[PDB]
């Protein structure tokens, strides 16, 4: 069935298959809620991804 | 765990260092990619009915999450299925051809053998001839 | 008593001294698995009706708290139907050939005794005329 699909699919569901998961795992939507906190209160909103 | 046979080895295939938005890939929460979601579930549940998509195939649907997999599950299981009648029409034709195929080897051994059947009365009109002549 | 016959059996692989979100599964109650509990269970209803999924199978579907487990069991009855749905087209396709068949060597025998009967009345006409010869 992978001869159907296509190089920039291939690429697309890694890419998905990457983010889907860590944003589940650490739930990253309370960590971007904290970061608007931040941006009402400075004007800033900042991020490090290591 | 996270990725699959083939996700794993895109890191093989060079490059992998350019960013995903080099290679066409982009982030996007946007009004297109969820009308382009709520379309294709749509489409899903209308194929899932007049029976075109399998059971099996829309709940992988529903279990994706990257709107290129669940298009490239539209695709594949209309074309084994599209096949699947193509050849079931090809099997039925062939199947009424084959009987009229035995038909007509039964017929025309019918045929053969009354004309076989009509000689050797004739033939023997001759010998029934030829005894009493003595 | 808590645990399935399977799920006592993971313990003998060397992985369950790590956490459960190293190998792929998380605890989530958001949107994204609320939405797949509904389009699991309606799609188990449009499987119920048009004689897709048994009566058995969905009492399973209301008692089975995982939403991966009831898709290996959509799954799971949905290729038992299949398989049965061809193989009884395959059991009436040879039944109307095997009633063929033997439709097809009846009338050859109705073909064959009427070549040997003809010539016997006209091997017993030799006879005849061998006869009044003497
Ligand atoms: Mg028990």
């Amino acid at each position: 069935d992978y001869y159907t699909y296509e190089w920039q699919d291939i690429r697309e569901v890694r890419a998905n298959e990457l983010l889907n998961h860590y944003i589940k795992e650490y739930d990253i939507p309370l960590i971007f809620n904290n970061g608007f906190m931040d941006a009402m209160t400075c004007g800033e909103e900042i991020y490090q991804c290591d | 765990y996270i990725l699959s046979d083939t996700s794993t080895r895109v890191m093989e295939i060079d490059g992998d260092e350019f960013a995903e938005a080099d290679y066409g890939l982009v982030v996007d929460n946007s009004n297109g990619t969820q009308e382009l979601q709520q379309k294709l579930d749509t489409l899903a549940q209308a194929a899932l009915q007049t029976q075109t998509l399998s059971f099996s195939t829309i709940t992988k649907l529903y279990t994706s999450s990257s709107l290129a997999e669940k298009q490239r599950l539209i695709e594949k299981d209309e074309k084994q299925i599209r096949e699947r009648q193509a050849q079931a029409q090809k099997e039925q034709l062939e199947a009424q051809q084959q009987i009229a195929a035995m038909q007509q080897q039964q017929k025309e051994a019918e045929l053969l053998q009354k004309e076989e059947a009509n000689i050797r009365d004739n033939q023997t009109k001759i010998i029934i001839a030829q005894i009493q002549s003595e």
